[PDB]
């Protein structure tokens, strides 16, 4: 019973992660996000034991873990017409897209800790058979308080394979070239683009593609101050050939990336 | 400039 093992509250963010509402868990007064996702309005489905399930329950579960850069799945229920999921809620919490509109462009260092900590939990996903296929600020929580950024919204999500991908269904202005010309991506190489694309958002202030066109363009116009070592790492992400883009070793192994803030050195510099 | 949210 759901309404027995928590107190829902109202709805968060007035529907803007969808339907999802403040709750807590009252055997410990624990803080929890209930996600309510209708049957009717899911495209992939999994299996769990024969349990068939959406498919973003399916990756949730195969990345919760202590690892503290993906939310966490704490339980879910079946209803007649939908799903209900609970997750961890972290407290107090600002996501990536709001973090960047209130503060514009990102000095770098903390654009270095923020996209340092995205690559950790996205080789996490990769490491447990998940691929997010919709990574971008807006579905990057911060933890303001531990200085620690969590991934959210598996909804577009896919298990992991080597193999080419026909389908998308994540946010096209964070899509890679292959896809809006051939309707075809490998994952890794799609989710390094889709990097690229946070990394410029970060330390330009917003994405740099709108259209189409420009996302085919191959050109990358830096609207503010942005070191050449940020540059070129993001230039490098956003290779329009996918093999030419970096893979997750190169991306962490390059100059701009190293001498990271810890989680709680960025809290305390930059969060409080 | 306008910057915002884009759906999935
Ligand atoms: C304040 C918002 C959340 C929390 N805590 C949240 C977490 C996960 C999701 C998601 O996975 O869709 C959506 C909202």
């Amino acid at each position: 019973p759901l309404e027995s093992q928590y107190q829902v509250g109202p709805l968060l963010g007035s529907g803007g992660f969808g339907s999802v509402y403040s709750g807590i868990r009252v055997s410990d007064n624990l803080p929890v996000a209930i996600k309510h996702v209708e049957k009717d309005r899911i495209s992939d489905w999994g299996e769990l034991n024969g349990t068939r399930v959406p498919m973003e329950v399916v990756l949730l579960k195969k990345v919760s873990s202590g690892f503290s850069g993906v939310i966490r799945l704490l339980d879910w229920f079946e209803r007649p017409d939908s799903f209900v999921l609970i997750l961890e809620r972290p407290e107090p919490v600002q996501d990536l897209f709001d973090f960047i509109t209130e503060r514009g462009a990102l000095q770098e260092e903390l654009a270095r800790s923020f996209f340092w900590q995205v690559l950790e939990a996205v080789r996490h996903c990769h490491n447990c058979g998940v691929l997010h296929r919709d990574i971008k600020d807006e579905n990057i929580l911060i933890d303001l308080n531990r200085g620690e950024l969590k991934l959210i919204d598996f909804g577009s999500g896919a298990l992991l394979k080597d193999t080419v991908y026909t389908d998308f269904d994540g946010t096209r202005v964070y899509s890679p070239p292959e896809w809006i010309r051939y309707h075809r991506y490998h994952g890794r190489s799609a989710a390094v683009w889709s990097l690229g694309i946070l990394l410029y958002d970060m330390v330009c202030g917003d994405i740099p593609f709108e259209h189409d066109e420009e996302i085919i363009g191959g050109q990358v116009f830096f609207r503010q101050r942005v070191s050449s070592e940020c540059q070129h790492l993001i230039r490098w992400c956003l290779a329009l050939r996918p093999s030419d883009r970096p893979t997750f070793e190169e991306i962490q192994n390059h100059p701009w990336m190293q001498d990271v803030l810890l989680p709680q050195e960025t809290a305390e510099i930059h969060l409080h | 400039r306008k910057r915002r949210r884009h759906p999935s």
